[PDB]
RNA sequence: CGAUGUCGGCUCGUCGCAUCCUGGGGCUGAAGAAGGUCCCAAGGGUUGGGCUGUUCGCCCAUUAAAGCGGCACGCGAGCUGGGUUCAGAACGUCGUGAGACAGUUCGGUCUCUAUCCGCCACGGGCGCAGGAGGCUUGAGGGGGGCUCUUCCUAGUACGAGAGGACCGGAAGGGACGCACCUCUGGUUUCCCAGCUGUCCCUCCAGGGGCAUAAGCUGGGUAGCCAUGUGCGGAAGGGAUAACCGCUGAAAGCAUCUAAGCGGGAAGCCCGCCCCAAGAUGAGGCCUCCCACGGCAGCCGGUAAGGACCCGGGAAGACCACCCGGUGGAUGGGCCGGGGGUGUAAGCGCCGCGAGGCGUUGAGCCGACCGGUCCCAAUCGUCCGAGGUCU
RNA sequence: GAAUGCCGGCAUGAGUAACGAUAAAGAGGGUGAGAAUCCCUCUCGCCGUAAGCCCAAGGGUUCCUACGCAAUGGUCGUCAG
RNA sequence: CGUGAGGGAAAGGUGAAAAGAACCCCGGGAGGGGAGUGAAAUAGAGCCUGAAACCGUGGGCUUACAAGCAGUCACGGCCCC
């Protein structure tokens, strides 16, 4: 069956699936919004706010760790000197999932947003 | 249980 | 398998009969507080942007 | 209502602490007591630990020894109470958490990769000097 | 006849006498009685038990209207136990002492849509030898022309678990009262938070 | 868990080295043999000249397992081997000597001749 | 014959009883134990191997026993394809020959999609005279039903001895079943570490991709598991079977019977576990709303409730079920704990160097036990009684 | 009214199997009546004795560009042999 | 369609006259709705007539305790004339 398993398996095997959450990451903290089917929303929050968290706190270890999943030096750089301080006082809770009204025409997929908070 | 072998009536459906 | 194929057309009666829940429930929609237009609910209303009291997107 | 507590408190009346740490590739001695027809003795067992699976109260290692040519491997659990004691023989310095690798292994080769744990051997000589 | 209403919690074991017993752990009280049934009023004798407080909010006017004709405050799940007429108008883990054996009913894990090979013990085929694509199959389900039919209960593959299950006849380890706990040798069906019912076993 | 077709080494001296299990006897149709249970096996390899050939149908009894043997204390043990000991058709050693550990487990099934003559009952 | 696929095996069974075992029996050329024989009994059970395509059979080791049979010699729109009907080839044999042989031998295409009935599951609809939320009785049906060993009685009754009980009483097994994950033992697709080659980020260090749909190797939580653990068969009440009687005539005797009454099987009925009021014969109990407006009817607005939508769940294919929806701990994050890995990186020190020591059980860290409104269950909508007649 | 008749039309199975290698996708920005499918960027993955390149047979305008989207494309199409 | 010899289809009909629907509206287009032509536009080009199977909308009667080659005989009920 299925009893208190955790993880969606979004059609993908392991290391395709790593790659989707972590290029969306990328884009995430790229733009602070982007628009995707809602599965694959809900799972972004809980990848994203991790490495929120480890800006947050700082050290080489936590830029070092962040950067084996955004690989980008001038990205790791935004999420710690631009991203990270404006959560200093908040505890978790970094991302925001809400659903939006219109499909995808080609698959009728259901649609939502992703954006970083305040 | 049959004691005379019981010969087969049908070849093995063959391939047209 | 042995081909499985059906043994008697079914009739205009049966295939209809099938069908009895093949109709479609109506989307279930409600208005928007701020621009009282019929929106899905738990959706960023797709024609003012607002949800929440606030906006949210650009429609 | 928090389940995990209500175990952790049905378990408290058996919990142990006089036990010694130690890891493993430590080599160890468990004197436990064991029930032969109408008697019951302590029966020592000496041996290296090459497995520890914490589970709380239901953690339990499992010890090796060489008796007369054959290998022989002992279970216990950490609270029993047919533990009297657990003495510490010698510290060894293991690379990993569960030492299975040593059953295939002669005496020299296990020497050699199981080393003392200078470490853990003079924080060991330096404590019990307790005044 | 007695019984009471509890939620499974988990498994251990404990010591006693230099023999480590398995054990899962069930808490047990308190459940108010909120109806009683009678021969007069319904032909049979019951006693409505209750079993954990719940937030008046979530309770409507008919359910709230049957706690108030018994004072007993909103709760979340009512069960009877049949044969049991208790003299206060709360069943406790008190009515338990250790050394008795007890029948326990809950809801099984369920396994879903199941195989013939988990759920009824098939054989299934071959893994070699030339099997083909019926390695998790029954087989046969029947004969020829006579009965040209399958038998009613034809065991197959289906849903299987989540079904009531009551394992009898178990030891009551201990009685923390206290706490409201009971301890239980052995294993009970359900899964952890899952309501089960605690009754006087039936055998000898 | 020892059964039919399993090799065992003979803890003794006898003259078997290796007997290969071909029932358990426990009943009409028990799967496997511990700790204490008898088997008829075959002598697949023995030195020259012992008390037993290459070939022989023996009984014995499976003193210690490689799969691990639990204890109602909570504890367990298993051994680096599945051996037995030959015995005869009134329980007793066929032998004069046995070789290595054997499991506890044998007194309480009354094997107290095997158990007086081991090294070491674990 | 405009096709009813043919042996054996595998799988899944079910039925019969001319009963292999277990239960109950009468006769015995029945001392006892153990047999023979016949009667009742189909509840359950009836092992694993060698040989041969084999069914069958013989044999090995056991067993309470290793039953015989029907179901298209049950079962190929379930599998197999060793035997047997194709085409190749050879041996013996027959034939001048082409070839042929209940004579051998090697080889030799077994079809993804279920319409109807049937079976396993799961819903939608209406109905069960008012509309609803709970909790229930159980007509009826299914599941289950096995058995051994040792010990006490007692080395007693019995027997020359050898042997060796009835009855009653305890303990421990085998196989099977239901549930379970504390323990034992698995898996644990990215939870941790180590490692090779190559490309890369950013030169060093540190890291990433790829080598599988995990590159590989050593480990591994929860969950799902069995080899692991708990529990089951019964107890018992009743009616009987064969068989044994009580009292007893017809028939002064006798007779278990013609009046009547006892006793008596693993079998029958209740009992145990599970389904169950579509049980249309649609049951019962507790509780909630209630005289709404307009021409056994109709159209509308409501009540108790309900549904929708959303967050979800050891529930689950969808559906259903269960939980929650801010007056909230439902999921996500975050903190604590558990647990796994087994001492991160950075720096210091030691060594020419690969390395080592220390900071350090550190660093990282899925699911488990919790806390915390930081993020997401916003706001709402639609249904829904006014109660037939004697 | 029947010939497993001939031609044609329309049903059934059924919203069913399938949609043609398990190399793999993600977002942002354009275009537009309309976009998962077209264009651009960045990220990711796949081949690299090829899944790159050149020639021969064969094919015969498929090449380039502009304008289009009924049908062809197993979906879509603003794209295209 | 076949290497080739060779095989070998399907496909007729607006109207007397194009007077073949300017212009308006919805639509991206297709398609419609108006206007207009004609004796006639379900003669509007997918065009005389326009059958049947087959699909669908509205209406009347009927159907969720029922056992069937589907009808037939009787009677009752409802709807219509
Ligand atoms: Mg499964
Ligand atoms: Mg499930
Ligand atoms: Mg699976
Ligand atoms: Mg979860
Ligand atoms: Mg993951
Ligand atoms: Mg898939
Ligand atoms: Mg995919
Ligand atoms: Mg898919
Ligand atoms: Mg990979
Ligand atoms: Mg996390
Ligand atoms: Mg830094
Ligand atoms: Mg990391
Ligand atoms: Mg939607
Ligand atoms: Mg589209
Ligand atoms: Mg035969
Ligand atoms: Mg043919
Ligand atoms: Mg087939
Ligand atoms: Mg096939
Ligand atoms: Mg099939
Ligand atoms: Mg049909
Ligand atoms: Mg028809
Ligand atoms: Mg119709
Ligand atoms: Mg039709
Ligand atoms: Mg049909
Ligand atoms: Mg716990
Ligand atoms: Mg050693
Ligand atoms: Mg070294
Ligand atoms: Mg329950
Ligand atoms: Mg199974
Ligand atoms: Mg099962
Ligand atoms: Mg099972
Ligand atoms: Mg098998
Ligand atoms: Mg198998
Ligand atoms: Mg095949
Ligand atoms: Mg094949
Ligand atoms: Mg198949
Ligand atoms: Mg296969
Ligand atoms: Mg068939
Ligand atoms: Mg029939
Ligand atoms: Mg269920
Ligand atoms: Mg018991
Ligand atoms: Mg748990
Ligand atoms: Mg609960
Ligand atoms: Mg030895
Ligand atoms: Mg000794
Ligand atoms: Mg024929
Ligand atoms: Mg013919
Ligand atoms: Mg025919
Ligand atoms: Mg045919
Ligand atoms: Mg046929
Ligand atoms: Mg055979
Ligand atoms: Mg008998
Ligand atoms: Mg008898
Ligand atoms: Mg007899
Ligand atoms: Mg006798
Ligand atoms: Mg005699
Ligand atoms: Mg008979
Ligand atoms: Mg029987
Ligand atoms: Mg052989
Ligand atoms: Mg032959
Ligand atoms: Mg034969
Ligand atoms: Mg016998
Ligand atoms: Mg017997
Ligand atoms: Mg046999
Ligand atoms: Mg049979
Ligand atoms: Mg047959
Ligand atoms: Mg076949
Ligand atoms: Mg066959
Ligand atoms: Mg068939
Ligand atoms: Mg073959
Ligand atoms: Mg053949
Ligand atoms: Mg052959
Ligand atoms: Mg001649
Ligand atoms: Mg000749
Ligand atoms: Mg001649
Ligand atoms: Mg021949
Ligand atoms: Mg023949
Ligand atoms: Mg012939
Ligand atoms: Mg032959
Ligand atoms: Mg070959
Ligand atoms: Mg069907
Ligand atoms: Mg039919
Ligand atoms: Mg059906
Ligand atoms: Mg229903
Ligand atoms: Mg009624
Ligand atoms: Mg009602
Ligand atoms: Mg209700
Ligand atoms: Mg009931
Ligand atoms: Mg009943
Ligand atoms: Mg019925
Ligand atoms: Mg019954
Ligand atoms: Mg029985
Ligand atoms: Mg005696
Ligand atoms: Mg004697
Ligand atoms: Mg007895
Ligand atoms: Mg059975
Ligand atoms: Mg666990
Ligand atoms: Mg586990
Ligand atoms: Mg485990
Ligand atoms: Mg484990
Ligand atoms: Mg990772
Ligand atoms: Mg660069
Ligand atoms: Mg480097
Ligand atoms: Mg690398
Ligand atoms: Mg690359
Ligand atoms: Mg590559
Ligand atoms: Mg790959
Ligand atoms: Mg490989
Ligand atoms: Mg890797
Ligand atoms: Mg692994
Ligand atoms: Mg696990
Ligand atoms: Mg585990
Ligand atoms: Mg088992
Ligand atoms: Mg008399
Ligand atoms: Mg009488
Ligand atoms: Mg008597
Ligand atoms: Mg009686
Ligand atoms: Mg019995
Ligand atoms: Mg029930
Ligand atoms: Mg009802
Ligand atoms: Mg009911
Ligand atoms: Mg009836
Ligand atoms: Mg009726
Ligand atoms: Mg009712
Ligand atoms: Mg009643
Ligand atoms: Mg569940
Ligand atoms: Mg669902
Ligand atoms: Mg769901
Ligand atoms: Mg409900
Ligand atoms: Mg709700
Ligand atoms: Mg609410
Ligand atoms: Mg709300
Ligand atoms: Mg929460
Ligand atoms: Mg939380
Ligand atoms: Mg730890
Ligand atoms: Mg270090
Ligand atoms: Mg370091
Ligand atoms: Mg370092
Ligand atoms: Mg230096
Ligand atoms: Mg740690
Ligand atoms: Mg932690
Ligand atoms: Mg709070
Ligand atoms: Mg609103
Ligand atoms: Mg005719
Ligand atoms: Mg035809
Ligand atoms: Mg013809
Ligand atoms: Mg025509
Ligand atoms: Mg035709
Ligand atoms: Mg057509
Ligand atoms: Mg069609
Ligand atoms: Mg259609
Ligand atoms: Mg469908
Ligand atoms: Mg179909
Ligand atoms: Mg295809
Ligand atoms: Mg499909
Ligand atoms: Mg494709
Ligand atoms: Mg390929
Ligand atoms: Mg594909
Ligand atoms: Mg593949
Ligand atoms: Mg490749
Ligand atoms: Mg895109
Ligand atoms: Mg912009
Ligand atoms: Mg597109
Ligand atoms: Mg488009
Ligand atoms: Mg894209
Ligand atoms: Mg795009
Ligand atoms: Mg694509
Ligand atoms: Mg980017
Ligand atoms: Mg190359
Ligand atoms: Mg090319
Ligand atoms: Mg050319
Ligand atoms: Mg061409
Ligand atoms: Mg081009
Ligand atoms: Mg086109
Ligand atoms: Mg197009
Ligand atoms: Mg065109
Ligand atoms: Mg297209
Ligand atoms: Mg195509
Ligand atoms: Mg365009
Ligand atoms: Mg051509
Ligand atoms: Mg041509
Ligand atoms: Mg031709
Ligand atoms: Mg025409
Ligand atoms: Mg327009
Ligand atoms: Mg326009
Ligand atoms: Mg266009
Ligand atoms: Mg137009
Ligand atoms: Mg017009
Ligand atoms: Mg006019
Ligand atoms: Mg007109
Ligand atoms: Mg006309
Ligand atoms: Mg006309
Ligand atoms: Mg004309
Ligand atoms: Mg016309
Ligand atoms: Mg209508
Ligand atoms: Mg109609
Ligand atoms: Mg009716
Ligand atoms: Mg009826
Ligand atoms: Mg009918
Ligand atoms: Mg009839
Ligand atoms: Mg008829
Ligand atoms: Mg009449
Ligand atoms: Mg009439
Ligand atoms: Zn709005």
């Amino acid at each position: 069956m299925r009893h208190l398993k955790s993880g969606r398996k979004l059609n993908r095997h392991s290391s395709h699936r790593l790659a989707l959450y972590r290029n969306q990451a990328k884009s995430l903290l790229t733009h602070g919004r982007i628009t995707t089917t809602v599965p694959k929303a809900k799972e972004l929050r809980g990848f994203v706010d991790h490495l929120i968290h480890l800006a947050k706190r700082g050290d080489l270890h936590a830029r070092r760790l962040v950067l084996r999943d955004l690989q980008d030096v001038k990205l790791v750089r935004k999420l710690f000197d631009e991203i990270a301080p404006r959560y200093r006082d908040r505890q978790g809770g970094y991302t925001r999932v809400l659903k939006l009204a219109e499909r995808r025409r080609g698959d009728g997929a259901p649609l939502a947003l992703v954006e970083l908070v305040e | 249980r049959r004691i005379r072998p019981r010969p087969p009536r049908l070849p093995r459906p063959r391939w047209r | 398998a042995k081909h499985p194929v059906p043994k008697k057309k079914t009739s205009k009666a049966r295939r209809d009969a099938r069908r009895s829940h093949h109709a479609l429930t109506p989307p279930t929609l409600v208005p928007c507080p701020e621009c009282k237009a019929m929106k899905p609910p738990h959706t960023v209303c797709p024609e003012c942007g607002y949800y929440a009291g606030r906006k949210v997107l650009e429609v | 209502m928090n389940r995990g507590a209500l175990i952790k408190l049905v378990e408290s009346r058996y919990v142990r602490t006089d036990l010694p740490e130690f890891r493993p590739g430590d080599t160890v001695r468990v004197s436990y007591k064991v029930k032969e027809g109408n008697r019951t003795r302590i029966q020592d067992f000496e041996g290296i630990v090459i497995r520890i699976r914490r589970n709380g109260f239901n953690t339990t290692f499992t010890v090796r020894k060489v008796s007369y040519g054959v290998g022989v491997e002992r279970i216990f659990p950490l609270h029993s109470p047919l533990i009297q004691k657990i003495d510490i023989v010698q510290r060894g310095r293991a690379r990993r958490a569960k030492l299975y690798f040593i059953r295939n292994l002669s005496d020299r080769e296990i020497r050699r990769k199981l080393r003392a744990d200078r470490k853990r051997i003079d924080q060991d000589r330096a404590a019990e000097r307790a005044a | 006849m007695k019984g009471i209403l509890g939620v499974k919690v988990g498994m251990t074991r404990i010591f006693r006498d230099d023999r480590a017993v398995p054990v899962t752990v069930i808490l047990a009280g308190p459940c108010p009685v909120v109806q009683r049934r009678t021969p007069e009023k319904d032909g049979y004798t019951a006693v409505q038990l209750g079993f954990l407080p719940q937030n008046p909010k979530r309770v409507n006017r008919p359910l709230k209207g049957h706690f108030a004709k018994a004072g007993v405050e909103p709760v979340r799940i009512l069960r009877e136990i049949r044969d049991f007429n208790p003299e206060g108008d709360t069943v406790t883990v008190e009515i338990f002492k250790p050394g008795e054996r007890v029948d326990v009913t809950g809801t099984s894990k369920g396994r879903g849509f199941a195989g013939v090979m988990k759920r009824w013990n098939f054989a299934g085929g071959p893994d070699s030898h030339g099997a083909h694509k019926i390695h998790r199959h029954p087989g046969s389900i029947g004969n020829r022309k006579t009965p040209g039919r399958v038998y009613k209960g034809k065991k197959m593959a289906g849903h299987y678990g989540a079904e009531r299950v009551t394992v009898m006849n178990l030891e009551v380890v201990d009685v923390i009262p206290e706490e409201n706990l009971l301890l239980v040798k052995g294993a009970v069906p359900g899964p952890n938070g899952g309501l089960v019912i605690v009754r006087e076993t039936k055998k000898a | 868990m020892i059964q039919p077709q399993t090799y065992l080494e003979v803890a003794d001296n006898t003259g078997a080295r290796k007997i290969m299990c071909i029932r358990v006897l426990k009943g009409s149709n028990a799967k496997y043999a511990t700790v204490g249970d008898v088997i008829v096996a075959s002598v697949k390899e023995a030195i020259p000249r012992g008390a037993v050939k290459e070939g022989d149908v023996v009984k014995a009894v499976v003193v210690r397992t490689k799969k691990e043997i639990k204890r109602p204390d909570g504890s367990a043990i298993r051994f680096d081997d599945n051996a037995a000991v030959i015995i005869n058709n009134q329980l007793e050693p066929r032998g004069t000597r046995v070789f290595g550990p054997v499991a506890r487990e044998l007194r309480e099934k009354g094997f107290m001749k095997i158990v007086s003559l081991a090294p070491e009952v674990l």
